[PDB]
């Protein structure tokens, strides 16, 4: 057993923390108040859910999290939920005033002025653990908080951890609920700042997880509930494997093994099926081969992107209830038999499976029908490129003019920082044109 | 992010500041003895932007009344919410200024600079986290023009990490046929440039043609006017009061409306148009980017939208917002730069104005404002080729170059809104 | 020195003064350093009582400062409407222009005097009078945007 930490920065990774540790309460069986009848050791213990819940003397089982936001609106929400009794007191770390969608105020003005009351804070459950592997970081790209915060704390934190792993889940900016206009300057400055401190990086898209929620769950116009529902069953099927008992992927090293080749190119695709609209209560239930083709189609991806103008590096099949192995063979043996799946020349032309025998958990309230079987797809291949290639000509339209730039030089940092982390987007994109 | 100190200077600027007042309390349920009689929980919830609250459940507002001219002080006190105002932030002096701009700038108003700054500090120092300063005031003036920029600066100085907005009222012959408010509007928009983090553009000339010839009105009043005025303060100031699936601030609409610091001149506009006495979710998208609804007496089909943000206040589906708003994206298209994505913003509100179910209030950054700048210019410049009234100026101690470079600084300006108006992506 | 005290009393305003001044020799036609007359000055700062009297002792109606300005060029920038018929009764040249290219009609359409746009057409301003930019009265009106002012001009 070895402790992971998340850290939720900013009010996007708040707001999908607090879903998705309510996802985790109930598929560990753990109530509001921390207690956990079926834990037979009570003060402690080495069972894998201990890697995300330490345990007081009460039996009360509290998560290792820390929540942290330059302004209180979003954090006080937590203090007053569902789960208020559920997180330390202080773990949840406020401001008074947010970083106004400014990267640089996030980094360089406000943000210095409460860095070194999180690393006390994160310095105080680092030590109740016995062998911590790493850190999970949540936090958008768009947002001043979640961009500049989130790359002076993962800098910091690879001073005090070197050796640690630090893994990303980081939700890509989409214009149908953006906030700011300046958040392809955000994404991209936080992107080049914490391209070097990050192992593995997720990108959540906005728009993959809303149009989802209109086409498969009939929802006309989702909102943040309903997308961070949606996240959070992908984020938990993600890091099943270090809560439960497995064979693929136990700890956060096993994670860039996989799925990272090369260290720059951590951004590894998700794919999510089934997603069933909970008003089909008697839906048909699908065959692991129907699920497991579901994985190759655009439509079910967390990032939009074409895998078929790309090749694989890597690729990890997470499956989750009633799935006999050996129909996973014949139904990979199915996939191997499609110009659709490519392969580089250099890495051995293979899948990694890992299943775990218990169906996917069904929050109350969510928009999610219960499944007897599901499938999370972590694949790493060159078709992501296309997600930064969006990304670059939208800060490349505002840069050319220098729109909004004095918005960032005014709060202490240089204009050359924009060209410099500019640069090293291009060179990400030919890391990627180099493989295929 | 939370108060704003609200300041007034002038006659326009407390005339137009009262009806600013009169109109939010109202929406938030206040009286004019300062106590909560609304029914819903919404209009408290951000009630502190504004409001001190005192003991016995009583809001003050956070505004500082101004002006040199003794007699405005009595008419704001004989309006309906003139007891509402905290008395010790009443600052008048004892002779006016008389239209002129160096006497409020130099002279009158710079020995009240000091007494004003002072009900400032006690009222910053009251604020749990001070969101910045809000100013209503005219340019054609002396008062709200000469000392109200002044004003600008000193705050500017001891409150530098704090946002400036100001709403500047523009002067129009059509309104107040005085020679010499071209002058004192081009000297303030000199300082308005420099020391301003957003600045909303009313214009007179605006006003009147909409009350003369849309409204009908054959001789507008002032009071005709300020009730546009004051129906476009509410809808600009209404993501301040109210929640709202944003958590919008001074800074956070400064950020992403201004993409260059000069530009900050922003072009107002309301739906619908009504008067004192007298709708689909497609005609208020569409009557809100047309020129007969514009705050500014400027046509934004001759310029292109830098930034745009859309207010919609009342019961409407917020798909139907997001279809309409999409739609005028893609017939106007060639009146949005495309150099700055998703450069227009749309927030719904359930709460109404008064007497209106639904509004649509339209804040736009457009270089089709360079019209509004062009014709000040041109009036400046007739007047200032013959040197007509400059004693009036020099005579209080300003130089005579003060007047070349507000010129030359409202003719940069008209420059560099060209400039990104012809500019292309490629 | 007479005249500079006529053109003092002009600009104030000082009926008697002015009546006092002729009276001993004071140089009507007097000019200051731009060559503003008494008549000028008069007419810039609306004291229509002192342009009758100057009238009616020498003035001439039709003088130009060193910038090519006549008493009907101020009357018309600055508003007055009662010196501007006075004037014109008078015999001011109704298309005088000065050094930057400018009728009368100009700066009153430059500065939103309607009724003086008014009165300089019933007594034949040249709508088709250009400054040094090429602008007529009827090209200011269309590009600031003034109806009211178009109106006028097409009556
Ligand atoms: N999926 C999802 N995205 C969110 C959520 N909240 C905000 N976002 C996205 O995050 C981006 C804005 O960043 P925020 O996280 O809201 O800003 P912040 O991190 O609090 O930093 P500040 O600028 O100081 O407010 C936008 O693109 C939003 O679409 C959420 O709850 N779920
Ligand atoms: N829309 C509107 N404009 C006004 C109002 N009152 C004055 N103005 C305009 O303001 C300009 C003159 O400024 P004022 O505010 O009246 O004068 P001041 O700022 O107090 O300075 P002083 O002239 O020295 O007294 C004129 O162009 C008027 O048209 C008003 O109530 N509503
Ligand atoms: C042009 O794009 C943007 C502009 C401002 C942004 N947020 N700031 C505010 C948003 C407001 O209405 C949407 C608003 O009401 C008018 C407001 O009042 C203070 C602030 C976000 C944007 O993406
Ligand atoms: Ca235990
Ligand atoms: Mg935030
Ligand atoms: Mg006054």
């Amino acid at each position: 057993m070895r402790e992971c930490i998340s850290i939720h920065v900013g009010q996007a990774g708040v707001q999908i923390g607090n879903a998705c540790w309510e996802l985790y309460c109930l598929e560990h069986g753990i109530q509001p108040d921390g207690q956990m009848p079926s834990d037979k050791t009570i003060g402690g213990g080495d069972d894998s859910f201990n890697t995300f819940f330490s345990e007081t003397g009460a039996g009360k089982h509290v998560p290792r999290a820390v929540f942290v936001d330059l302004e209180p609106t979003v954090i006080d929400e937590v203090r007053t939920g569902t789960y208020r009794q559920l997180f330390h007191p202080e773990q949840l770390i406020t401001g008074k005033e947010d970083a106004a969608n400014n990267y640089a105020r996030g980094h360089y003005t406000i943000g210095k002025e409460i860095i070194d009351l999180v690393l006390d804070r994160i310095r105080k459950l680092a030590d109740q653990c016995t062998g911590l592997q790493g850190f999970l970081v949540f936090h958008s790209f768009g947002g001043g908080t979640g961009s500049g915060f989130t790359s002076l704390l993962m800098e910091r934190l690879s001073v005090d951890y070197g050796k640690k792993s630090k893994l990303e889940f980081s939700i890509y900016p989409a214009p149908q609920v953006s906030t700011a206009v300046v958040e392809p300057y955000n994404s991209i400055l936080t992107t080049h700042t914490t391209l070097e401190h990050s192992d593995c990086a997720f990108m959540v898209d906005n728009e993959a997880i809303y149009d989802i929620c209109r086409r498969n769950l009939d929802i006309e116009r989702p909102t943040y509930t309903n997308l961070n529902r949606l996240i959070s069953q992908i984020v938990s099927s993600i890091t099943a494997s270090l809560r439960f008992d497995g064979a693929l992927n136990v700890d956060l090293t096993e994670f860039q093994t996989n799925l990272v080749p090369y260290p720059r190119i951590h951004f590894p695709l998700a794919t999510y099926a089934p997603v069933i609209s909970a008003e089909k209560a008697y839906h048909e239930q699908l065959s692991v081969a129907e699920i497991t083709n579901a994985c190759f189609e655009p439509a079910n991806q967390m990032v939009k992107c074409d895998p078929r103008h790309g090749k694989y590096m890597a690729c990890c099949l997470l499956y989750r209830g009633d799935v006999v192995p050996k129909d996973v063979n014949a139904a990979i043996a199915t996939i191997k038999t499609k110009r659709s799946i490519q392969f580089v020349d250099w890495c051995p032309t293979g899948f990694k499976v890992g299943i775990n025998y218990q169906p996917p958990t069904v929050v109350p309230g969510g928009d999610l029908a219960k499944v007897q079987r599901a499938v999370c797809m972590l694949s790493n291949t060159t078709a992501i490129a296309e997600a930064w290639a969006r990304l670059d000509h939208k800060f490349d339209l505002m840069y050319a003019k220098r729109a909004f730039v004095h918005w960032y030089v005014g709060e202490g940092m240089e204009e050359g920082e924009f060209s410099e982390a500019r640069e090293d987007m291009a060179a990400l994109e030919k890391d990627y044109e180099e493989v295929g | 992010m939370r108060e704003i100190v609200h300041i007034q200077a002038g006659q326009c600027g407390n005339q137009i500041g009262a009806k600013f007042w009169e109109v939010i309390s109202d929406e938030h349920g206040i009286d004019p003895t300062g106590s909560y009689h609304g029914d819903s929980d919404l209009q408290l919830e951000r009630i502190n932007v504004y409001y001190n609250e005192a003991t016995g459940n009583k809001y003050v507002p956070r505004a500082i009344l101004v002006d040199l001219e003794p007699g405005t002080m009595d008419s704001v006190r004989s309006g309906p919410f003139g007891q509402i105002f905290r008395p010790d932030n009443f600052v008048f002096g004892q002779s006016g200024a008389g239209n002129n701009w160096a006497k409020g700038h130099y002279t009158e108003g710079a020995e009240l600079v000091d007494s004003v700054l002072d009900v400032v500090r006690k009222e910053s120092e009251s604020c749990d986290c001070l969101q910045g300063f809000q100013l209503t005031h005219s340019l054609g003036g002396g008062t709200g023009s000469g000392m109200g920029t002044l004003l600008i600066s000193k705050i500017r100085e001891e409150y530098p990490d704090r946002i400036m907005n100001t709403f500047s009222v523009m002067p129009s012959p059509k309104v107040s046929d005085t020679v010499v408010e071209p002058y004192n509007a081009t000297l303030s928009v000199h300082q308005l440039v420099e020391n301003t983090d957003e600045t909303y553009c009313i214009d007179n000339e605006a006003l009147y043609d909409i009350c003369f010839r849309t409204l009908k009105l054959t001789t507008p009043t002032y009071g005709d006017l300020n009730h546009l005025v004051s129906a476009t303060m509410s809808g600009v100031t209404t993501c301040l009061r109210f929640p709202g699936q944003l958590n919008a601030d001074l800074r956070k609409l400064a950020v992403n409306m201004v993409p260059f610091p000069r530009l900050h001149f922003f072009m107002p506009g309301f739906a619908p148009l009504t008067s004192r006495g007298s709708l689909t979710v497609p005609e208020l998208t569409q009557q809100m980017f047309d020129s007969k609804n514009m705050m500014a007496a400027c046509d934004p089909r001759h310029g292109r939208y830098l930034t745009v943000a859309a207010i919609f206040r009342g019961r409407m589906s917020m798909k139907e917002v997001d279809e309409q708003m999409l739609n005028v994206q893609n017939k106007n298209s060639s009146y949005f730069v495309e150099w700055i994505p998703n450069n227009v913003k749309t927030a719904v509100c359930d709460i109404p104005p008064r007497g209106l179910k639904m509004s649509a209030t339209f804040i736009g950054n457009s270089t089709a404002i360079q019209e509004l700048f062009k014709r000040i210019s041109e009036q400046f410049t007739a007047m200032f080729r013959r040197k007509a009234f400059l004693h009036w100026y020099t005579g209080e101690g300003m130089d005579e170059m003060e007047f070349t470079e507000a010129e030359s600084n409202m003719n940069d300006l008209v420059s560099e809104y060209q400039q990104y108006q012809d500019a292309t992506a490629d | 020195d007479l005249g500079k005290k006529l053109l003092e009393a002009a600009r104030a305003g000082q009926d008697d003064e002015v009546r006092i001044l002729m009276a001993n020799g004071a140089d009507v036609n007097a000019t200051d350093a731009s060559g503003l007359t008494p008549l000028h000055l008069a007419a810039t700062y609306g004291h229509l009582e002192i342009v009758e009297v100057l009238l009616k002792h020498g003035a001439d109606v039709n003088a130009i400062d060193i910038m090519g300005s006549t008493p009907l060029h101020l009357a018309a920038l600055i508003g007055h409407l009662e010196i501007v018929e006075v004037l014109l009764k008078h015999g001011a040249d109704v298309n005088a222009v000065d050094t930057w290219g400018d009728t009368p009609l100009h700066l009153a359409a430059i500065m939103g005097h309607l009724e003086i746009v008014e009165v300089l057409l019933k007594h034949g301003a040249d709508v088709n009078a250009q400054d040094k930019f090429g602008k007529t009265a009827f090209d200011i009106s269309i590009d600031n945007g003034n109806e009211d002012l178009a109106e006028i001009l097409q009556k």
